[PDB]
RNA sequence: ACCCGGUGAAAUUGAACUGGCCGUGAAGAUGCGGCCUACCCGUGGCAGGACGAAAAGACCCCGUGGAGCUUUACUGCAGCC
RNA sequence: GGAUGACCCCAGGCGGUAGGGGAGCGUUCCCGAUGCCGAUGAAGGCCGACCCGCGAGGGCGGCUGGAGGUAAGGGAAGUGC
RNA sequence: GCUGGGGCUAGGAGUGAAAAGCUAACCGAGCCCGGAGAUAGCUGGUUCUCCCCGAAAUGACUUUAGGGUCAGCCUCAGGCG
RNA sequence: CUGUUGGGAAGCAGCGCCAGAGAGGGUGAAAGCCCCGUAGGCGAAAGGUGGGGGGAUAGGUGAGGGUACCCGAGUACCCCGUGGUUCGUGGAGCCAUGGGGGAAUCUGGGCGGACCACCGCCUAAGGCUAAGUACUCCGGGUGACCGAUAGCGCACCAGUACCGUGAGGGAAAGGUGAAAAGAACCCCGGGAGGGGAGUGAAAUAGAGCCUGAAACCGUGGGCUUACAAGCAGUCACGGCCCCGCAGGGGUUGUGGCGUGCCUAUUGAAGCAUGAGCCGGCGACUCACGGUCGUGGGCGAGCUUAAGCCGUUGAGGCGGAGGCGUAGGGAAACCGAGUCCGAACAGGGCGCAAGCGGGCCGCGGCCCGCAAAGUCCGCGGCCGUGGACCCGAAACCGGGC
RNA sequence: AGAUGGUAAGGGCCCACGGUGGAUGCCUCGGCACCCGAGCCGAUGAAGGACGUGGCUACCUGCGAUAAGCCAGGGGGAGCCGGUAGCGGGCGUGGAUCCCUGGAUGUCCGAAUGGGGGAACCCGGCCGGCGGGAACGCCGGUCACCGCGCGCGCGGGGGGAACCUGGGGAACUGAAACAUCUCAGUACCCAGAGGAGAGGAAAGAGAAAUCGACUCCCUGAGUAGCGGCGAGCGA
């Protein structure tokens, strides 16, 4: 019954900790089974590839390593500030995620 | 007075005697059991057993009534209390008021007894000894006798 | 589980008020002609058991 | 022990009885306020004994507070804590326990 | 069997720097005493010794141990009268 | 002697198996702990000719180790080969 | 006579041209699991440190005799002096 | 949130904030406030439950008079054989019943421990009946529970591998890192492996992967050794190496001295037992009673048990009961005495209470201190259990 | 005439560095214990299996010839097509994967039940369908036995860790031997019950002018008694 994730692809998030403490990016990808996220231009790693059709001359390729989802903080499109998610029951009355200083929707 | 102060007096808690745990201890190897023979073994009742010889107890003979099935006979029973024990009371004394005081055990018919000074007191009792009766009927006590 | 009183003791011994263990003299259950009246008379008396053994019998009676 | 536990503490002017609880109506900051005004800054640790549900709720989540209904008073929770703080209404049941 | 290349076990094993005699010691000593003797390390051989290995002696006795068997031992039961 | 474990002086005892007794050491775990030590490095490991203790041990230092550890005083045991 | 295949008889029971033979490589009573941690008056083993003291291998009885009960001898606490 | 050290901050520092939430766990390390949560609160169309609420239905209900119709049969009852009960033939009832005999319908029958008589109790030979009780495959919560030789046999693809014809037996085996970034490419090589390069905070974290002890095997260095006699050490002196600059460390030439450890024994170096070595596992426990001792609580008194309430690591209530307050006697009994006895001899077994100091006109009786006793804690020992651990030969049951 | 040094085939001790090995510490997807909750399943075919099932599939999981799945209701809101990456292809805010509920499908064996049988194989009767279909084969339905009722209905059958009742029922051992006794109505076998079971409205208790079903706990009480009056048993 679903791993609870506060983030989605591809809302834009801050990186609150680690070696990219402060960096900002759109979630490319979410991996609940791992409870981790892929964020653009974040967690880049030098991966060795063997000479093959596609990558002839082999060598190295870069990739975005996953970040433990706890490490990531959504940016709300109203403040421009990273914030905790909150929930608001519309009227509709579907549920959406909303900013925790502004009440701006996060979708 | 906090937790680190709470301490039991000298000898209120004492170490166990742990045997079979190395030479320096005491106490090692044989474990205070000496060498060989049942008693050193794991495992006979020394209150009674005496070696195959006819025990000290079993040579003594039996005395008096052992009772038989269907067993014990319900008769009334009498506990005595001594005049001296009647000391703390004022006015009237019953068996009831004696029990709830811890002098006369429950389901026991009350019999006043000699030892002590008769108090000029109404004492209601199932029985009186001789020198109890006299003593009371002489300090101005009032020996009601019930059944 | 709680000790059981030894009935074999209970039935041929009484612990006194001061803690001694008292029993019937042995020696007159039969073969009694040809015994003096001195003998018989005395064997009719309750006696006190040597201390070594009084203590044992006292542990068979834990509820006296 | 209850007796002697409270005795010791009182013998140290660490015991403090209160008539009631100012404006504490459940909220933890509400209790803070009051405790400050009473000489309770959390430099010392408190066994706070009251049958007042609301006051206990306010004091509860404090680290330096151990809360307790008065029928729950006990030597350990006293000895653990540096400062005993009780109701009159708790102080009564306490004396009644030791009668 | 031995030599060279290849593969490579075993029970045993307190630890060992493990000689002879004559004594001695729990009464049959490489290990104590005194003498004698003896440079260090192996390889093939022999079996006197290490009270050598193996199997907590099968004989012997001991246990108020066990089992199979027997009978006019005891006490029961099946069965038959 | 002092005034009660504080130390000093003096005298005497102090081989030891079964065994009795007494005082300690260390291991796990609990209270202490919403604490304290901890990446400027836990536990654990390898050193040491250093310090303390009669001793079991305990420190301190260096190397390793990389995430735990756990005091004074007490409590309880799957407690020392 | 030997033999393949198919069958039947089992634990105090089978089977046995009789050896107490055979009954799944040890049959004077198969194996397995359980009662079960049977019982073992016997053998072995019993794990840290310091301090004080310190035995016995006798007697009585004992289906006892390499085991026990009591006595003697050890030790600790209190009391007597 | 910000700075700061760091591969990484949650560490340290600055200033803040939430708290009915500072239980716990994650996140690169040590986070109330980042993440999952936690306090507090909300929730089912469907199926299940529904001992609580309500509704219905079944069902249910008097008095006298008279009559003597009915009131559970191979029964009751007696005898014979047994079983159940504390009851082992016992004075042996009661309850059940294999055998033989064999009633009555309330003026009937059974029972109150042989039998009898009174006085009482109860209505056999038809049946149903919740709850309080037991257990734990299953779910959840919590541990002065374990932490991979532990804990279930199994943390792992285990009732598996494997063993046995079968019943049945039954293992071993967990860990790179924060992230695979799992080491492209080159060099020796058939490969395996390795050297560079590269990744990484760390690569004696490189997958045969955390820590990486010891036995054990190598390499290199120092000292030493080929006329020497040994439980291998110790003492002394000496030489060489090392650390330092009256001293240490390493080694050992010579001299003195010297019969392994354990066990079992009158006695062991013993040619008596056990041990190849190292590591890990391995044996005086627990419960309920008992008896001393002991630390406390209270003391002619002391204490509750099961339960109930409360709590959710809070305690309280519960006096039923037990032990103590009196003993002696087989017992009736009597009782500071009592038993034996003719005794008002004699004897057995029992019975005497503290220490004060004071007020007062000698103890009046206070008051303290101590104690009978008892309750809990602790420890020594004893009983009952496997009772310190390991081991039989065997016996019995059910299966193969 | 004399004396003293180097030499090490090898060995010894020490120091350093490794190999081997997997202790120790730390860890925990696991276990243990207690408490609470919950408690039957089955001919409408269980429990437990066999064989199958994926585009590529050894195993495990899930599923059943509709086969990692079919239909619906409810939850839920960005991912997803199990543990699995990859080859090679798809789905999802006209709300997928996933979870809950109901339903559908559910081969063959298994109480197994049409009959047989060496479990997962084999062979049939009757009615209906399929094929050119008479022979042949396949699909669908149906067919055991027993107990009750008036041929037709309804029940039974098997399983379940312990727990329960009943019908049977040891021995080791204890008695320091042993036969009465003990261990024990225990172990175990069997039958039955169920979420409990048993018991249960007095032909009771037994001495109180008493009590008032049964169960269960504390006490009574190691009392009364029982007993080679032994060991011990014990209301």
């Amino acid at each position: 019954m679903r791993v609870k994730m506060h983030v989605k692809k591809g809302d834009t998030v801050l990186v609150a900790s680690g070696k990219y403490k402060g960096r900002v990016g759109k979630v490319k990808e979410v991996l609940p089974k791992k409870y981790a996220v892929i964020v653009e231009g974040v967690n880049i790693v030098k991966k060795a590839v063997r000479v093959s059709p596609k990558y002839p001359q082999g060598g190295f390729i870069e990739k975005e390593a996953p970040l433990h989802a706890s490490k990531v903080r959504p940016i709300c499109p109203a403040c421009g500030k990273p914030t905790r998610v909150r929930k608001k029951f519309l009227e509709n009355g579907k549920k959406i995620r909303v900013c925790a200083k502004c009440g701006g929707a996060l979708d | 007075m906090k937790l680190s102060d709470l301490r039991p007096n000298p000898g209120a808690n004492k170490r166990r005697k742990r045997v079979g745990r190395g030479p320096g201890s005491g106490h090692g190897k044989t474990a205070t059991r000496g060498h060989k023979g049942q008693k050193s073994r794991s495992g006979k009742d020394p209150r009674r057993f005496e070696g195959g010889r006819s025990t000290t107890l079993m040579r003594l003979p039996k005395r008096g009534m052992q009772g038989q099935v269907p067993g014990e006979i319900k008769r009334p029973r009498y506990q005595g209390v001594n005049l001296k024990d009647l000391a703390r009371f004022e006015g009237e004394v019953t068996p009831e008021l004696l029990v709830r005081a811890g002098l006369l055990k429950k389901g026991y018919r009350l019999k006043i007894l000699g030892e002590g000074e008769a108090k000029p007191l109404k004492v209601v009792a199932h029985a009186f000894s001789k020198s109890a009766l006299e003593k009371l009927k002489a300090a101005g006590g009032e020996p009601v006798l019930l059944e | 589980p709680k000790m059981k009183t030894h009935k074999g003791a209970k039935k041929r011994v009484k612990i006194t008020a001061s803690g001694k263990v008292v029993a019937m003299k042995t020696g007159k259950r039969h073969l009694n002609w040809q015994k003096s009246g001195k003998e018989i008379r005395q064997k009719g008396r309750k006696f006190v058991l040597a201390k070594p053994e009084a203590e044992r019998i006292k542990l068979l009676l834990p509820y006296e | 022990g209850l007796a002697m536990a409270v005795a010791d503490r009182a013998r140290e002017g660490k015991l403090l009885l209160v008539e009631a609880f100012a404006g504490v109506n459940g909220k933890t900051k509400e209790f803070l306020a009051w405790a400050k005004e009473a000489g309770l800054d959390g430099s010392e640790s408190v066994l706070l004994v009251t049958g007042n549900e609301l006051v206990r709720r306010a004091a509860r989540n404090l680290p330096w507070v151990v809360t307790l209904a008065p029928e729950g008073l006990n030597v350990y929770d006293i000895v653990r804590t540096e400062r005993l703080v009780m109701d009159l209404d708790a102080w009564e049941v306490f004396q009644n326990r030791i009668g």
